[PDB]
RNA sequence: GACAGCAGGACGGUGGCCAUGGAAGUCGGAAUCCGCUAAGGAGUGUGUAACAACUCACCUGCCGAAUCAACUAGCCCUGA
């Protein structure tokens, strides 16, 4: 299962930012939804580890 | 607020020969050539020089998306230089759990076709871009190298492969299958 | 960080650079690449006696003695000496025998 | 030939090595009872309990547990009776007064690892290590 | 000489202290001083069940001129 690439799994898949208005991955980094559907909110989320 | 003749700095090293028609840009070096249309973007290019080989890239007035577009320029004719050095190699590690994925390149390097995946029977085959290979890689398990001279090309084609493995109707939280870029580098090394 | 405050923040840091300032002919100028372990107590310890070494932040030295010079010479130490994570034992002893005790004597002796 | 560095096994307050452990010296080594059970037995009775250092220190053949100590172990010595408790007496708090001098007397057999003069280093370093013993010497 | 970026570290009296279930700053508790300095928080955390590399806080180099934080109102967008 190499522990290395779940290292490397997850950070494609698992550490990103979830915004709560408008649901989409953005980045681990990210502050702004960049979609206009909800028009750039500052309100984020971490997604949910197992 | 109107600003005025903002200006990027691009060096250019001794091996390669750059000549410009308007803002198209064409570029010869060692592998291969390159070139590129800058037509959209209505910026001032210019190269200063004699066999130094120095580039500035020139916007005059603008607004400030404008004067974050001529960064942009810059950056492309950087990795243009990059590339038709040395070119651009990504290295991938297939991450496969109780099934193992197969790879073969079908054709000539072109053609990759990717297998078992999950134990799904669909046999995937994905096309890649022109101007770049694919090879498995020797000494490492389940390495998938590709080397190409545009990284716009051969990224894209990287993302076609991640985005050929993406798995349906599943936790992807759970379920982590697929081919991943892992590392970016060039195609000679200590360069 | 008011500038001086009496305190021991910045202008105290400018007061012994420039309050050390009239006792010695010859900054000596020892860098090493890293002090996290013993090494500080081996920077200091073996060359005891006469134990200096004091040197903060080359940017706080840019200008600062050449506008708290008043000495004149020793600005002679200019640009080559920014550069560098330099400690700076400025030292009133005899000769070359310091910087021999250092040519070596706290990484791996 | 057969010699091997520091272990510093100790945090136990009875001698011999925390039990009969005499018994278990040999294992991956060629070692025996030297320094086990006559330098340890001589040593209880000498700086008795309260978790020293007492290291392996085995030199030739044989095992060597010569004590080599430090500050707060020698400090936590500050003491003229143990009346044992054995476990869990209330947590018995010897926060005990100390001489005027332990500057010159309490710290020369400690001394050469303080990493600086004598009378600014260790006097006044151990003033700030002891947390067990301040009762405020004045 | 900030601001982010690259580079260096991130101690010692001191395996300090509550414990001996670990804890040698890393589940938990009280606390908390000082020295070396360029600065280290009697240590933000990563991770070995624990020992350990490692980072953060804090510090220094290359750098080059604006940068950061709140708050407000015009247009536009979301709300629709
Ligand atoms: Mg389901
Ligand atoms: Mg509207």
């Amino acid at each position: 299962i190499e522990p290395s690439l779940r290292q490397l799994a997850q950070k494609y898949n698992c550490d990103k930012m979830i915004c709560r208005k408008c649901y989409a991955r953005l980045h681990p980094r990210a502050v702004n939804c960049r979609k206009k559907k909800c028009g750039h909110t500052n309100n984020l989320r971490p997604k949910k580890k197992v | 607020m109107k600003t005025i003749l903002s200006n990027q700095t691009v060096d250019i090293p001794e091996n390669v020969d750059i000549t410009l028609k308007g803002r198209t840009v064409i570029v010869k070096g060692p592998r291969g050539t390159l070139r590129r249309d800058f037509n959209h973007i209505n910026v001032e290019l210019s190269l200063l020089g004699k066999k130094k080989k120095r580039l500035r890239v020139d916007k005059w007035w603008g607004n400030r998306k404008e004067l974050a577009t001529v960064r942009t320029i810059c950056s492309h004719v950087q990795n243009m230089i990059k590339g038709v050095t040395l070119g651009f190699r990504y290295k991938m590690r297939s991450v496969y759990a109780h099934f193992p994925i197969n790879v073969v390149i079908q054709e000539n390097g072109s053609l990759v076709e990717i297998r078992n995946f999950l134990g799904e029977k669909y046999i995937r085959r994905v096309r890649m871009r022109p101007g770049v290979a694919c090879s498995v890689s020797q000494a490492q398990k389940d390495e998938l190298i590709l080397e190409g001279n545009d990284i716009e090309l051969v990224s894209n084609s990287a993302a076609l492969i991640q985005q050929a493995t993406t798995v349906k109707n599943k936790d992807i939280r759970k379920f982590l299958d697929g081919i991943y870029v892992s590392e970016k580098g060039t195609v000679q090394q200590a360069d | 960080m008011p500038r001086e405050d009496r305190a021991t923040w910045k202008s105290n840091y400018f007061l012994k650079i420039i309050q050390l300032l009239d006792d010695y002919p010859k900054c000596f100028i020892v860098g090493a690449d890293n002090v996290g372990s013993k090494q500080m107590q081996q920077i200091r310890m073996s060359l005891r006696g006469k134990a200096v070494v004091l040197m903060g932040k080359n940017t706080m030295m840019r200008k600062a003695i050449r506008g708290h010079l008043e000495n004149n010479p020793a600005l002679e130490k200019l640009l080559p000496h920014i550069r560098g994570n330099v400690g700076f034992v400025f030292t009133k002893e005899d000769l070359t025998e310091i910087r021999d005790m250092l040519l070596a004597n706290k990484v791996p002796a | 030939p057969n010699e091997i560095k520091v272990v510093y096994l100790r945090c136990t307050g009875g001698e011999v090595g925390a039990t009969s452990a005499l018994a278990p010296k040999i294992g991956p080594l060629g070692l025996s009872p030297k320094k086990v059970g006559d330098d340890i037995a001589k040593a209880t009775g000498d700086w008795k309990g309260l978790r020293i250092t007492v290291k392996l220190t085995i030199q030739n053949r044989q095992a060597q547990i010569e004590v080599v100590p430090s500050a707060s172990a020698l400090i936590i010595k500050a003491l003229k009776e143990p009346p044992r408790d054995r476990k869990k007496q209330k947590n018995i708090k010897h926060s005990g007064n100390i001489t005027f001098d332990e500057i010159v007397n309490i710290a020369r057999q400690m001394r050469h690892r303080s990493l600086a003069r004598e009378l600014s280093g260790t006097i006044k370093e151990i003033l700030g290590t002891a947390q067990s013993v301040g009762c405020n010497v004045d």
